[PDB]
């Protein structure tokens, strides 16, 4: 009763702004925040661009890999926080826009930086189960953060999708276990009427971040009865560059382990998208039998751990599609008013 | 509100149309084979995305919804199975020619306001 | 089937004419056809009208009985026909059929348009493309001709320079034009220099939005004689209508409208006579690229030539052995009201074939007595073609 | 072998009738209780929200499923209400039931039918042995425009299911499900804007109907089963008009269908219109009892289930209140302290 | 040499009792009624604005006046809720009566003194030779935050007044005028908020009294009178209480101040509320009576006036309606269609 | 009798380039530079908004005036960027300049004339003997609509007039005034949009120029005069083209206007465009001098001035900041810090 990854699939929008370029309008340093936050610049997407349709690319792509007819996926899940309607799923948008109707579930998650993975755990249910054949999870975000605040260095766009299915034929990785911790933190968040959020500043840290990112960690391992020793990669959750190696220093991982996940400091925070990114240039890199530790972290609070072990089919596939470096680096800067323009930050 | 509905799977997946009388391949599906016409039998049929530009503008003062996007690239495309569509190109004003090769491409087309609902669809790429 | 002819012609200025209200242009445009015609309101039997404004810019549907309603010919038949920017000549042609079929003798052709009251005139004008697969994506009006003469340059080699001097011509014949909407002479560089519009169109390439009003008095060409003079009185020698794709992409060639040529080869069949007998055209022409293609299908020069007769002028009124091309300065000189441009260009060959002193000043030489006029519906899905001569 | 351990059910105290709502807008109340097959609807006190409601119902499943909630192992919230728009309803809902930390959560959005994508998302982690108890909640607080027919309907509730593998335990118990999908833009909202907006008759055939009776038909396909097979049905429920259209063009009578039917006394309480239905007939059936239950959400989508009742059902239904004696309870208001408590006079 | 040729006033049909407004949020009416010295207010129609309010009155007034509005030089508006952030009130009440094109106009703003500094710019501008006729009115459509105080007392109306030059055609004579201006944050409301805020009990002693009391007493040094040189008097009336220990501080008795107090039946009009107590006087007042008038507006600021009334007054006080008859002609309203008239429902 | 004893400017530090908009929002600079002919516009720091202008422009008429504040009988700013809703411009202007508390005031609006109507009312006040000095400003922070072809030209800036009736004191006299008004809605704003709406080229000829023409040409008929008798002229200058329109239809040539025209380099300032122009004027004019100014506000209507300067002006001109000297004192920025600036950053 197995369950893996039968395929994988990412998405970068082509432009990019630069630190430089947003502390130049608000007047600070650039260094101090590049190294404060361990960022140089981030992805923003095209003003014709959004959630679904960065879901839709890295769902296509996905398909790819698999090499299966999308009409045999019986659940579309979608984790985003920018989901283009209040009252309309995205995800039967994707699930359109790749044939999948109509013979499927599907749902829209919601659970700030972690309902993307929280999708991935609803598939391996539905598909280890025997309620469907193949399940995509996708979590993809055109993050906006606050004008004057910090999180605007960071907040960018971006997703992944991942198709789970139960032939060993046809699986490119295998989850060994999965494990989530979660608890009722107002360490972030956003009311119906505001733009933008908010947030507790230092208490997103250690008692929300770092609590829950450890203890998912500590406990799939607890769990699987496994050390950092036993893992050929990580990927943990990047708000900022300096959380995840802290997180990763913190459970004894070393650059080479922790080295593949990390895009934030050229990618930005992806929020949904930020771990399933990360997660795919692991395994764009990966061999077969590299074991992969991941997880994620959504703010209200909740983390997503997972244990996966790599097979001999990822070769077969890695050039089916776009691989994830290749997609960040393919890139266009822009200027701050070219940037609000796009990003609608323009009062009209 | 009903009108993109219909047309969805056309917009989204660009599936059309194949008369297999004459054989000719039709997108935007039609109804109705204006070769064959009631002689015409039509069937379902998925279109590649490709094609290459047949001729095309820069729109330079378009509507105010489009100022982000403004100058924009519009054209229509030859796809490789024969008909031609309209759309816009995601490729910088200076690199526009006729015959590049193009690629279809899922993206936000319109916004009826911003309390209507959003109308997706197909936006051409070049390969390169 | 009745000879119809041509006994009155109205027409009032075309611009933004903010002091007119809609009622002020039909009825100033249609007190000069009857005053023109010498008729009476009581005369005219029917009415068939062209115009666009008033369900775009006005919610105002049901616009024939307003009109009739409101020039004070009620119990008259009134009737709206619509085809976009050909609903004049469409609505014309709907007169014509009607006198030749004995049901009424003297009724009343005119077009009328109000762009002005609109807040933005462009969502009416794009109406004649296709909403559902041009519009849609984002190909505004202009956008579509300017691919027609992107593809038109990319076969036969036409340059801008070229393209540009039919601007110029149309500028300089409007001068002479005392209901054009811009009278002023232009330059080359000025056309190629002004703003652009839709690559490689500029502002100077594309016609105006406009107001304005034209009427016309047709008849049995018999029963003509009881209000005209012989002498000063026009045949309709043909009608003729076509259609086309919608969609510009749907064309089996975009640098030509096949309506135009299947219209225009049926009028110079009925009336048994050659385009080299045309002393006058006048050409819908909204974005130059236009005049140049229909100067190509009606059959004046080959395809891909237009440029290279433009060059030289040969459409020009001094220019001798040649037709005569918009000799009122076209749509972009003279104006494009939507729904009167088809009634316009006919009044024009009207004043043209019968030397009215109204056209004195841009009168063409007229060897055979024959002139066409083609008035086209969006990219080319309607063409209509009215073909006149001074002789039954 | 999935099935129901317990359910549970929430409804606020006030009400407030068609004959308020259209005094003061000048309607006929009469000709909106005929057209719409409504009376009265729920409204919430400005102290309740989807989260209170949610807790109710989820509280509830748990005396009936008597089990320990450190046992579940996800919760998941469907609804359009979230009284957030970024954080999450379920996880507020786990620390108020003592299921945090050992468990996996998510809001759920799917208009009407985010409450049952929920109970489909446990029937897998169950199944696949991921989670031993997972909990599924449907509920909103519905808000009508306040000109619009959809005031007369949009109310509050939820239900709540938690889903389990112990046959001894299972009141009901899982035959099969079944999903019907596409993209319909029948009723959205914009983040920006505060009530929704729909394509008026466009609602009906094309959307409710459409996915509404292929998915019922699709899992008594999957089934290989007939609606005499049912002893009842529940199905979405906008107004009781569509319902008993539905119920009745598939062939069933009014004993089949009549328990699921709550909107003419509730309104509609989007996702958790069919979860409450469900609940009501499980609160009178038997043991062997077989049910449909379809849900719909615009957008669009529908949830069915196939499932049949086990003689513990008589065990847990005194557990917690039924949804007939919440329903019944009540407190009438008129139009101007409606609109005080749900917030609908602008300050 | 200046004076009122005519005058004039509107107040809408619509009324809502104090008791209606507490029985929605809780409080006791009786308390209300006696805290504030207030029954009812006026409410106008939904198709009813500062515009129709301001049309209403100035026909009024020239039909008292029987002048040509041809020959008006100028038209003002003063309110606090002119129809448009950015079109100008004015122009379209002088296009309604017929006063254009050889005019200038203004939209005037300064809390509740708006109105009266029209007064003033008019007899300027009749004064000084520049035009002939002034028209200065003062129009509101208030609206009150529910929930607070001044709910029960924001209410719609508004008054007009045309300058002149003419012994003949005076009803009234200005004898004198006087103003007190400071800068004093008492009330106020910024360009996003749909209603105003305020300092509570700052609003009064330190700014209303302050500026009232100032405000009299210096135009009585400019006039060297006493209370008992006057027969009539009027001040700024956002409550009943205000107005009176106002007018019992200065020295007046009931007789004297009776006539200018509407605030109890029909609301605080702002802008239109001196204008419409100085009306109500004038509709009472006899040949020789001697008024004083003492506006209020928060910013803040007071415009005093000493008015002597003419022989002609009689022949026009019944040339357009009364304001009393204005102010009993009613229909009362609850508070659900009171907050549908004025727009106070969300969507 | 009536003239201008003091007159004051200002203008803020940072400007923007039609590049640095054009190039953001994909436009040809030159072609906007040549279609409206303008350069560049003010900018005011975030710290700066009308009131404050108002009280720069106020303070150095002050200045050249040369009198105690305290003699000014009346404070009226004119604006459409009024810092408050609801709270008086007009009292902090006047509380910053010492001539509280024995004064009246007033804010104005209707839209760009606002300024030349407290001109308008000042003359009345004095002429009338009513008060000794008045003030009248006009002043704006104009804000243009992001993409739209306002953002071009919308700047700030303000100049302040005071009126007196001593010909010792006056540096220039009035001769008359003149005033056309209709009701027009080529331009306008509710109440609850940030930015404004139009109709396009209705904008033109039905409305600035029919109300700038006939006012012109009203004043010059009350006068017995032709364009031949003024030696300067200013004219409502939205952009630059309409200015020059206007001027050459009435017969003024180049030297005759071009005093008058700043917003090449300065923008549209709104209420202040035709005062600061008229100020530049006023800064170069010499004795003798006979100067038109004509204002347009929509809505609509147009101010008209014929006035004379007299010797006393040299001695004055330098006892403040010359509008020329505050408009060449500048520090540019791009497109992000502008939107920074104005706050038109979505925050
Ligand atoms: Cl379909
Ligand atoms: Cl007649
Ligand atoms: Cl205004
Ligand atoms: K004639
Ligand atoms: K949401
Ligand atoms: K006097
Ligand atoms: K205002
Ligand atoms: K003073
Ligand atoms: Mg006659
Ligand atoms: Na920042
Ligand atoms: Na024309
Ligand atoms: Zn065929």
């Amino acid at each position: 009763k197995d369950i893996g990854i039968v395929g994988y699939g990412s998405y970068i929008p082509k432009y990019r702004i630069k630190v430089e370029e947003i502390a130049k309008v608000w007047g600070k340093d650039p260094e101090a925040i590049k190294k404060g936050l361990v960022v140089n610049e981030k992805s923003v997407p095209s003003p014709d661009e959004d959630t679904a349709t960065i879901a839709v690319e890295a769902a296509r792509n996905a398909v790819k890999r698999a090499g299966i007819n999308a009409e045999k996926i019986g659940a579309v899940y979608v984790g985003s926080e920018s989901h283009p309607y209040a009252v309309k799923p995205t995800s039967a948008t994707v699930a359109e826009a790749i044939g999948a109707t109509p013979d499927l579930t599907a749902a829209d998650l919601e659970f700030a930086c972690k309902a993307g993975t929280a999708g991935i755990q609803m598939c391996m249910g539905l598909v280890g189960s025997g309620l469907i054949e193949y399940g995509m999870a996708i979590g993809a975000d055109t993050a906006q953060g606050a004008p004057g605040d910090a999180l605007e260095y960071t907040a960018s766009a971006g997703g992944a999708a991942y198709i789970i299915g139960n032939k060993k034929d046809e699986m490119i990785a295998v989850f060994n276990g999965t494990y989530s911790y979660t608890t009722d933190t107002p360490d972030f968040w956003r009311r119906e009427g505001q733009s933008y959020p908010k947030h507790g500043g230092r208490f997103t840290g250690e008692p929300a971040y770092f609590k829950h990112v450890l203890n998912a960690a500590k406990g799939i391992m607890e769990k699987m009865g496994t050390t950092v020793k036993d893992y050929d990669y990580c990927v943990f959750h990047q708000p900022n560059g300096k959380f995840y190696i802290k997180a990763a220093k913190s459970l004894g991982f070393t650059n080479e382990q922790y080295k593949y996940g990390l895009l934030t400091p050229y990618l930005g925070n992806t929020y949904s998208g930020a771990v399933p990114l990360g997660l795919s240039n692991i395994l764009d890199h990966a061999e077969e039998g590299a074991r992969i530790l991941a997880v994620s972290y959504g703010s209200g609070a909740g983390s997503d751990a997972f244990d996966i072990t790599v097979t001999e089919r990822i070769k077969e596939v890695v050039d089916k599609a776009p691989k994830t470096l290749d997609l960040l680096n393919r890139k266009k800067y822009i200027d701050y008013a070219v940037y609000v323009k796009y990003r609608g930050k323009i009062k009209i | 509100v009903v009108r993109s509905w219909r047309h969805m799977k056309e917009r989204y997946n660009l599936i059309g149309t194949r008369c297999k009388t004459c054989g000719k391949v039709y997108f935007p599906s039609r109804t109705v084979c204006p070769d064959c016409r009631r002689k015409g039998e039509l069937e379902e049929f998925q279109l590649s995305g490709k094609g290459k530009i047949y001729t095309y503008s820069i729109v330079y003062a378009p509507p105010k919804e489009f100022n982000k996007l403004t100058p924009y690239v519009i054209a229509i495309v030859e796809l490789e199975e024969g008909p031609k569509v309209t759309a816009q190109v995601d490729c910088d004003i200076n690199k526009i020619s006729i015959g590049i090769p193009v690629e279809a491409a899922f993206r936000r087309i319109k916004e009826d306001g911003k309390d209507g609902i959003i109308s997706y669809g197909y936006k051409f790429v070049p390969i390169t | 089937m009745r000879d119809v002819a041509i006994i009155g012609y109205g027409q009032t200025k075309f611009g933004e004419l903010w002091e007119d209200s809609f009622r002020d242009l039909i009825v100033e445009a249609g007190v000069k056809a009857i005053k023109d015609a010498n008729v009476d309101g009581g005369d005219i039997d029917a009415m068939y009208i062209g115009n666009m404004s008033g369900g775009l810019f006005v919610g105002q549907e049901h616009i024939a009985s307003l009109i009739a309603d409101h020039a004070g010919l009620n119990p008259v038949p009134c009737t709206r026909v619509e085809a976009a920017c050909a609903s004049g000549s469409l609505a014309l042609r709907s007169a014509v059929l009607s006198v030749a079929s004995g049901h009424h003798d003297v009724v009343l052709a005119g077009g009328v348009e109000k762009m002005t009251d609109v807040e933005d005139a462009t969502a009416a004008i794009a109406s004649a493309s296709d909403q559902e697969w041009e519009a849609f994506f984002g190909a505004t009006f202009p956008s579509l001709y300017a691919m027609m003469a992107r593809r038109y340059m990319y076969q036969y080699g036409l340059t801008i320079e070229e393209l540009s001097m039919w601007s110029v011509i149309a500028h300089e014949n409007a001068t002479k034009n005392k209901y054009a909407q811009f009278g002023f002479k232009t330059t080359l560089e000025q056309v190629m220099n002004a703003s652009p519009v839709a690559d490689p169109l500029t502002l100077m390439h594309c016609s105006p939005v406009s107001d304005g009003a034209s009427a016309l008095i047709v008849c049995d060409a018999d029963k003509a004689e009881e209000f005209a003079p012989k002498d000063e009185i026009i045949y309709i020698k043909a009608s003729t209508q076509a259609s086309d794709t919608i969609a510009l992409h749907d064309r089996e060639d975009m640098t030509t409208l096949n309506a135009a040529k299947v219209a225009s080869e049926k009028a110079y069949k009925l009336a048994k006579i050659a385009p080299e007998k045309i002393d006058v055209a006048e050409v819908h022409d909204c974005f130059a690229i236009n005049g140049l293609i229909l100067v190509e299908d009606l059959g004046f020069c080959k395809k891909g030539d237009a440029g290279k007769v433009i060059d030289e002028g040969k459409i020009r009124i001094d220019y001798d052995d040649f037709v005569t091309v918009n000799p009122s300065g076209g749509l972009k000189a003279a104006g494009h009201a939507l729904g009167a441009t088809g009634i316009r260009q006919v009044g024009e060959l009207y004043w043209q074939l019968k030397q009215d002193k109204e056209c004195k000043d841009r009168q063409a030489t007229i060897k055979n007595g024959y002139g066409i006029a083609a008035n086209v519906g969006g990219t080319g899905g309607t063409v209509c073609v009215h073909l006149l001569s001074d002789k039954r």
